[PDB]
């Protein structure tokens, strides 16, 4: 317990990063270096599951692995790391996406090198941002993962891609340029200077001053998380990747936006968050209706799983602000099921448009007579995907429902407005995941799709990967209680705090 | 075609007035060289023009 | 515009600006009326 | 000699000045015996005697601070600190340098001659207590600055930007000189400082005439907003050394000329300067990132770029507080190493092909991974990358900012820096992004891979050295903090 | 109640072991198959 284990799982990819530019001669594609950062993912997550088996408790509702270490005597850098209820499983999660993601990169050629390294460097950030207990450290690493995942979009990608990547740095530029202004602004009211998280929690401000905090918080939440005015930037970041950074796209990156819009808009000022809390359900409401209208019109292969993405924050945007124990319990089930859901299915859409070169529903028509395990995965992974009970997407969302059926505060109109608009989302959402299956797969032999093009069918490396991503879904959607007792503790904290604050 | 017009042209109004900005304001830049002196000393009497109003 | 309608959502009106203005408008008057809606009613 | 005139002279805080001036006529004694031939110990030797100078200031360092030459010279940290910053700039543009004028076709001993003097001006002028001590240091640095421009031989570029140059700054120095006068007949007589400064509570108009009249010819050396006029002329035409030497060290020269004749002059009409200031800062930062956006040469692009970074640097002067300036001097001991690779690496790109184009910048990934590797390192610390130097700095500025009570400030340095990233990465794009069979001519015939003409490792060490620098300095700054936080609590 | 620990130490090992074993498994990327670099342009 005297032994610094975050610190280490964080600097430990960082390090073997360097052994990336050494490579002796392998005389060939670069089978060494993705052998040597397979083996490094293994180990780190080999770390990550056995420092999570003996330390972390599930007794004390704070901060279990509490390690401080003073960086400078200056400012307030300190290098304060602490692992809470709801950020656990997301370490887990980030560890296993990201060793699978490194395991599915078999075909890369160009340029393996520099992939690998970015790899390995991005896979320490994404550890660094949850892991984190600062106020300047944390956005230090929110900025850190700026660079590496641009740079991959832009050094590949699908057509017309240098107009997506500087709209994507432009947006994560606009993104952090707030972060900071609300970061010093409850930090420079009154006293107590330094930086520590515990203590900006216990401080008092006025209602305006909490106004405007809250306003520069969800304004850069809102440009991060994808809301209906500020998710342009999404089709042209997820539609225009390849597979295994996509994954990491799809995945964890995502959820990034959701945890600090939890950890900080709830615990840091629960004031002004029932004063815009009706305004985030309304949100939520009207992006879990656009983003099913959206995706159903649009032609493209890619875009039109992008925006299953937000058609699945918005749940979590909907659950955030239920101002219920189960409801906030669970927002975490339903991001870990919709990471665990994206990442397979993103990978699976990479996957086969190395079968057929045409991201096109018109010309795929016979894509389904040679292969079959393509097509049984893709209908195991779109079924998982739409509303099966069999997989935690439906209890995670029949969570949302219970807890904000009996709420306060919205007793007559509210609820029934909002679980009205709800259930027409839900009857919009698999109106495209189906008609793309129809058209794809359900049809006659087209023979100049064959004649054009040569389609193999899968390997048993493929059929592996999907059952290690769908087998944790089934899991937790048989017994939900596996994830209860993890974060029980905490969200019974977080709403009881939330509760005495708010009146009546 | 609401998403794909409406929302997704302001971005691109922001970024073309922008270039415009940067356009119209290196323009400014002829290659006189006593213009620039004239300059300065535009600036030297706004200065005191400014600071005693 | 021209790789948008291919399939089955082939329409004569679809890049004139008279129908998508007032399509825009009327969607947007009618997010913020919800939205406007459900700031005055909630809390009350 | 006496031993009650030497005390009483205090002739011993100048040292290392007498020490460059010893090397200068060395150099200029074996430039005139030798010849052309001797041009392989002379730019080495003199690197030996700036290292000498460099490392004799330890002793100087935990020292009393006395006045020298009866109330003419001060010595503190700050002073020790801006001799060392233009040393360490005059070193890395010899390092930088010894290829680059042999490859021009002069003399290299003949321009070692005029750097070693605006070394010799530069820290003459870190102190610069006395008035006509600080005319005649700065008349001598703009002289340097003058006869380093035309040193192409009748290439047109840079006897055409010498001669705007020249009437730029000779109007500035009139205008500087009749604020200096005016500033010596407000006073009853007196040339020092704190005997100006004891008499001048009046609030006359007089006395607001001279500070502009003196903050004009100040921020022309400064290069903000509204004398910036010469810059993207100059910075083109001129040699690329030349240039890397007058970007950092006359750059922190007008500072510490500012600071120090600022605070012992003006300790009461700092508001109405203040808000000059800030319309300064608001206005350079704006249109040094808004006009960098459309600017097609790679040489331009920075010379904007110094005009957009340095209006970051007045946002601590704006200020009020002992932190503000501690900001200003890491901020420019980080941008002394940034601006050195940044310049490095645009003289081997220059030296190795040719002209410098940004277009031209495709197809590096494959020729040569370290000068490419470099100059990414270089340009993503320029921009703010967290795990580099320039990001920690900024951290720092803002907070500063943000504690002292400047949030507008602060707001439009974010949004500045925000667009400015846009054509901070366009470099990066050209060179680790663009595909084969994409890039322009001169690129595909590379000859030169390796290094082993003329002296050319020095020149590669030095890259490598300031890579390993700049990155070890952002995560590893503990007693850079201090040993700046050290220097900055003697200002009043 | 289920805990996670027991049922995630008896896990891992094997999901350890598997890895490296379906990384040799191939033969879509082996003879030619494709014509590419590997990403998608
Ligand atoms: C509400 C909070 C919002 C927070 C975010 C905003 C914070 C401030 C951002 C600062 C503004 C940046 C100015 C510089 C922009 C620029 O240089 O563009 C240059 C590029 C190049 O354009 C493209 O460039 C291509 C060539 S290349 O890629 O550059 O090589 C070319 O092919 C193509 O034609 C051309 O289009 O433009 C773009 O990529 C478009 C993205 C520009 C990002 C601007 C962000 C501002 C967003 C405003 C908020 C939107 C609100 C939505 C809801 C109403
Ligand atoms: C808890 C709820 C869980 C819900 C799970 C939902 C899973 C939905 C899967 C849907 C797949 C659709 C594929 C349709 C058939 C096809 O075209 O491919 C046919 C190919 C066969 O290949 C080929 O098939 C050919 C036969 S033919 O082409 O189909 O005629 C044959 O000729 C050839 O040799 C052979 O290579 O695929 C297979 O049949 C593999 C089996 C997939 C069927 C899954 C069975 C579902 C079991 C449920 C287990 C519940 C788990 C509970 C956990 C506690
Ligand atoms: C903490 C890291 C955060 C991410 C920052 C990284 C930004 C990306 C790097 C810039 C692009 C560099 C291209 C250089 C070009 C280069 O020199 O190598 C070029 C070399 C060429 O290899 P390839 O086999 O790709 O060559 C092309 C061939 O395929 C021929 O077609 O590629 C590599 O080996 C990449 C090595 C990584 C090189 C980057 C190392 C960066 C180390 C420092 C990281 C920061 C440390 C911060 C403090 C901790
Ligand atoms: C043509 C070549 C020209 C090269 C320059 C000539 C250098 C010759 C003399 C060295 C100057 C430094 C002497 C300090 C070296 C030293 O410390 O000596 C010791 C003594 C100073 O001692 P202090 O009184 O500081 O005592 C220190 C002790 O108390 C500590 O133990 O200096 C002298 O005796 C002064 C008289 C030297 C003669 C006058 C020299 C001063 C005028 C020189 C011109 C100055 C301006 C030069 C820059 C423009
Ligand atoms: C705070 C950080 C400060 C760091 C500064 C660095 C200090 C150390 C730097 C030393 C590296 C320089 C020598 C390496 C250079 C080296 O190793 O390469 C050897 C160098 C190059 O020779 P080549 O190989 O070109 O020789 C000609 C060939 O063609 C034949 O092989 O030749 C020299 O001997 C140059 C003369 C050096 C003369 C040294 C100075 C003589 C003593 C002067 C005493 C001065 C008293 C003070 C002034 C009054
Ligand atoms: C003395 C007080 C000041 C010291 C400050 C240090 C300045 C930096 C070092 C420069 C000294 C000179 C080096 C010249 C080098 C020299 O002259 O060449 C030595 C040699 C190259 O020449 P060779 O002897 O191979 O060549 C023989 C020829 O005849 C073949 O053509 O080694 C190289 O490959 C150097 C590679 C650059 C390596 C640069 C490393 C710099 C040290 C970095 C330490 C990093 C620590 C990292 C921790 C994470
Ligand atoms: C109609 C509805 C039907 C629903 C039925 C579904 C039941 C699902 C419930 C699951 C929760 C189980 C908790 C019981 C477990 C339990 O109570 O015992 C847990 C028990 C722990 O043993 P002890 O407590 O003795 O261990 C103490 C030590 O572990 C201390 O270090 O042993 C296990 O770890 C079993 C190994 C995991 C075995 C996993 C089985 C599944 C493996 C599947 C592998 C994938 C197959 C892929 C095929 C391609
Ligand atoms: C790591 C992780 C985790 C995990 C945990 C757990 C809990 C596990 C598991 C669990 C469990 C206890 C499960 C198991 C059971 C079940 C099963 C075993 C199932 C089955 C299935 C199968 C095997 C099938 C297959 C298929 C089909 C159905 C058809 C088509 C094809 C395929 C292949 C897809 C968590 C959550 C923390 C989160 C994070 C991450
Ligand atoms: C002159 C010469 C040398 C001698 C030069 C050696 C001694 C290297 C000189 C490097 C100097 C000493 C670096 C100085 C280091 C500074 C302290 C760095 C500080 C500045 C940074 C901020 C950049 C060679 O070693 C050589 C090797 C192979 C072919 C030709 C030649 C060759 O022509």
């Amino acid at each position: 317990s005297t032994f610094p284990w975050l610190t280490t799982i964080i600097l430990f990819p960082i390090v073997a990063a360097l052994a990336i530019p050494f490579i002796p001669d392998p005389t060939g594609k670069g089978r060494p270096i993705r052998w040597y950062a397979l083996a490094v993912g293994l180990i780190d997550f080999a770390l990550i599951v056995y420092a999570f088996t003996n330390f972390y408790d599930l007794n004390t509702p704070g901060m279990q692995l509490w390690e401080s270490y003073d960086w400078i005597p200056e400012i307030g850098l300190r290098w304060s790391v602490g692992a809470d209820g709801l950020s656990m499983p997301l370490i887990l999660l980030t560890g296993f996406i990201t060793t699978l993601a490194i395991l599915a990169a078999w075909p890369v050629t160009l340029k393996p090198r520099l992939f690998y390294f970015l790899m390995l460097a991005m896979y320490g950030g994404q550890i660094a941002v949850f892991a984190v207990q600062d106020m300047l450290v944390f956005f230090l690493a929110w900025e850190l993962e700026l660079i590496p995942v641009y740079l991959l979009l832009a050094i590949w990608g699908g057509h017309k891609r240098q107009y997506a990547a500087t709209k994507f740095i432009l947006y994560t530029a606009g993104s952090s340029l707030f972060i900071l202004v609300a970061g010093l602004a409850m930090a420079f009211y009154g006293d107590t200077v330094s930086f520590d998280m515990q203590t900006l929690a216990a401080k008092d401000y006025a209602l305006g001053f909490q106004l405007l905090v809250y306003a520069g918080f969800l304004v850069a939440y809102g440009v991060k998380l994808p809301i209906v005015p500020l998710h342009t930037w999404l089709p042209d970041a997820h539609g225009e990747a390849t597979a295994p950074v996509h994954m990491l796209l799809a995945g964890i990156l995502l959820k990034m936006g959701g945890y600090a819009l939890i950890r900080m808009n709830v615990d840091m000022l629960p004031a002004a968050h029932a004063k815009f809390a009706p305004v985030l359900v309304i949100l939520g409401v009207v992006n879990i209706i656009y983003a099913a209208l959206t995706s159903y019109a649009q032609r493209n292969l890619k875009r039109k799983i992008a925006y299953s993405s937000i058609s699945h924050i918005g749940f979590v945007l909907i659950g955030i602000a239920s101002f219920t124990n189960l409801g906030m319990s669970g927002a975490v089930l339903q991001m870990v099921s919709h990471g665990l859901i994206g990442a397979s299915l993103f990978f699976l859409v990479g996957a086969t448009y190395d079968r057929t070169h045409t991201l096109i529903l018109e010309e795929m028509g016979g894509v389904g007579q040679k292969m079959k395990k393509i097509f049984a995965m893709f209908t195991a992974c779109s079924l998982a995907s739409l509303a099966l009970p069999g997989m935690s997407g439906f209890v995670a969302e029949l969570m949302v429902f219970i807890g904000f059926a009996t709420s306060d505060a919205y007793s007559l109109p509210f609820r029934v407005i909002v679980v009205f608009l709800a259930a027409v989302g839900v009857i919009l959402t698999p109106i495209y995941l189906l008609s793309m299956l129809r058209e794809i797969f359900y049809g006659p032999e087209n023979k100049e799709l064959v004649e054009h093009e040569a389609l193999v069918d899968a390997e048993p490396r493929e059929v592996f990967i999907i059952a290690c991503l769908l087998v944790p879904i089934i899991g937790i959607g048989l017994y939900p209680k596996l994830l209860t007792q993890i974060y029980d503790a905490t969200t019974g904290q977080v709403i009881a705090r939330a509760r005495e604050v708010l009146p009546t | 075609e609401v998403d794909y017009n409406v929302v997704d042209g302001v971005v691109n109004l922001t970024g073309f007035v922008t270039m415009v900005t940067g356009e119209g304001l290196k323009y400014l830049q002829n290659g006189r060289a006593q213009f620039y002196a004239l300059i300065v000393l535009l600036a030297v009497l706004g200065f005191v023009i400014f600071s005693v109003q | 515009a021209t790789d948008f309608n291919r399939g089955i959502m082939k329409f004569d009106g679809a890049d004139s600006p008279a129908m998508i203005a007032i399509s825009a408008v009327l969607i947007l008057g009618f997010i913020a009326g919800l939205i406007w809606w459900a700031l005055h009613t909630a809390y009350a | 000699d006496l031993v009650t005139l030497a005390g009483q002279l205090n002739a011993g805080t100048i040292l290392p000045e007498t020490i460059l001036i010893v090397t200068l006529l060395v150099v200029l004694l074996a430039d005139l015996i030798q010849g052309r031939q001797a041009d392989r110990w002379t730019p080495y030797f003199a690197i030996v005697g700036l290292g000498g100078a460099i490392a004799t200031m330890i002793p100087l360092w935990t020292q009393p601070a006395t006045i020298s030459f009866f109330g003419s010279f001060i010595s503190d940290h700050l002073s020790l600190f801006f001799r060392g910053l233009i040393a360490l700039s005059a070193l890395g543009t010899i390092l930088m340098s010894i290829r680059y004028v042999e490859q021009t076709g002069s003399s290299l001993g003949e321009f070692m001659t005029i750097l070693l003097t605006a070394t010799v001006g530069g820290m003459f002028i870190a102190g610069a207590q006395e008035l006509v001590f600080i005319f005649v240091a700065l008349e001598t640095l703009s002289i340097a600055s003058y006869l380093l421009t035309g040193y192409t031989k009748r290439d047109s570029r840079s006897n055409e930007a010498a001669l705007k140059y020249l009437l730029i700054g000779a109007a500035s120095s009139a205008i500087f000189l009749y604020g200096s006068s005016l500033l010596y007949g407000l006073s009853g007589g007196h040339t020092q400082l704190p005997a100006i400064a004891q008499a001048l509570s009046s609030e006359s108009l007089g006395l607001v005439v001279a500070l502009v009249f003196v903050i004009a010819g100040i921020s022309f050396k400064i290069s903000a907003v509204p004398f910036h006029q010469w810059t993207p002329d100059v910075y083109e035409g001129a040699p690329t050394p030349v240039v890397a030497f007058l970007s950092v060290g006359s750059k922190a020269a007008g500072f510490a000329l500012a600071i120090r004749f600022l605070t012992l002059a003006f300790p009461s009409v700092t508001d109405q300067w203040q808000l000059i200031f800030t319309v300064l800062a608001i206005l350079s930062m704006i249109l040094g990132n808004v006009v960098a956006l459309a600017q097609t040469s790679m040489k331009r692009m920075l010379a904007y770029s110094s005009i957009g970074q340095a209006g970051f640097v007045m946002i601590g002067f704006v200020v009020g507080t002992e932190a503000g300036y501690a900001s200003m001097l890491f901020y420019l001991l980080v941008y002394l190493f940034m601006n050195l690779g940044a310049f490095t690496c645009v003289i081997l790109f220059s030296l190795r092909t040719g002209t410098d184009q940004i277009s031209e910048y495709a197809g590096l990934y494959q020729k040569d991974p370290l000068l490419t590797l470099g100059l990414s390192l270089c340009l993503l610390s320029l921009g703010g990358i967290p795990p580099l130097a320039g990001f920690f700095g900024k951290i720092y500025l803002f907070w500063a900012g943000w504690q002292a009570g400047a949030y507008g400030l602060v707001l439009l340095g974010l949004l500045t820096s925000v667009i400015s990233i846009y054509y901070y990465i366009r470099v990066v794009k050209m060179m680790v992004v663009k595909e084969p069979q994409e890039m322009s001519e001169a690129v595909r015939n590379y000859p030169e891979v390796s290094w082993s003409s003329f002296g050319l490792r020095p020149l590669q060490v030095g890259l490598v050295m300031t890579v390993i620098a700049t990155s070890l300095a952002g995560i590893l700054a503990n007693p850079l903090f201090n040993l700046v936080n050290t220097a900055v609590w003697d200002v009043p | 109640v289920i805990s996670v620990k027991p049922i995630l130490l008896a896990m891992t090992p094997v999901f350890i072991l598997l890895c490296l074993f379906f990384g040799t498994r191939n033969g879509f990327y082996d003879t030619d198959q494709y014509h590419g670099n590997g990403s998608a342009h």
